């Protein structure tokens, strides 16, 4: 929306972890 | 599905979580199961539901690591052994009898209201 | 993974079945969990492992349902709801206490031996 | 192996069912 927009991620994860960013 | 210590809900006011008929204390295996680890690509994709990813990849969630919904304040939540294969789910915060089990997401998977904070 | 109706093994001279402990009858209920109903392409290749499929699509075992090896005498089996989504695990024939839990297969899944007829 | 092969195959599953044939 008026402004840089990224689709593609190369960190595209799915459900985080218990410990782990 | 329904164990002495907890049980598949399906419930009276719940979606798809799952209920602590217990019981439960701070640091408690609720139950514990296996899991898959495969990268992303076609994987991330027919399996784009129920994936427990990590920083490296994306896992399945074999045993009940997918009912588990998000919370405002989960009281239980779970381990994963030297990388995504190994599940448990342990009590974070002592839970009563008739809760619900459910565990978080993290920077990807949001919530809904943005309000998880006090600043 | 442990219950006192059976235990995963992981056995001390079998590979990664289920163990019986009990003690079950002709037609026991030995355990029931959820599964994956997916079409053929991607699905029946990354999963191409543990996927049990019906004649029409091809699913995945979300419960114990690959756990199950194949024996000359499995004395017990599973069944399935209306479609590949709710998976049970019956007793076809009672059990003693220290057998092993498992299923066949079917025209697919070869065996090894074929040493199952009389004729 | 001598004989007419057929590598694909429309009735392709993996496990078989309880009851189903
Ligand atoms: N608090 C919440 N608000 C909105 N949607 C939620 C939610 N908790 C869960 N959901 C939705 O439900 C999904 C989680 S999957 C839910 C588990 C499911 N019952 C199972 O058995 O697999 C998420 O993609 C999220 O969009
Ligand atoms: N009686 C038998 N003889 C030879 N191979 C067998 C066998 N029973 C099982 N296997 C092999 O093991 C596979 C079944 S998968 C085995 C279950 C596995 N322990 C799990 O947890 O998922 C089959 O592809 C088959 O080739």
């Amino acid at each position: 929306g008026k402004a840089p927009r990224k689709q593609l991620a190369t960190k595209a994860a799915r459900k985080s972890a218990p410990a782990t960013g | 599905m329904f164990n002495d210590r907890v049980i598949v809900k399906k419930s009276p006011l719940g979606g798809y979580g799952v209920f602590a008929r217990k019981s439960f204390e701070k640091g408690e295996l609720v139950e514990e199961c296996l899991c898959i680890v495969r990268h992303n690509d076609d994987w991330g994709t027919a399996l784009e539901d129920y994936l427990f990813s990590r920083k490296n990849m994306s896992a399945m969630a074999l045993g009940f690591g997918a009912i588990f919904n998000h919370s405002k304040d989960p009281n239980a939540r779970h381990e994963l052994t030297a990388g995504l294969k190994r599940m448990r789910i342990f009590t974070i915060k002592p839970i009563a009898i008739g809760e619900e089990i459910t565990i978080s997401y993290g920077d990807d998977y949001w919530l809904s209201r943005p309000r998880l904070t006090q600043n």
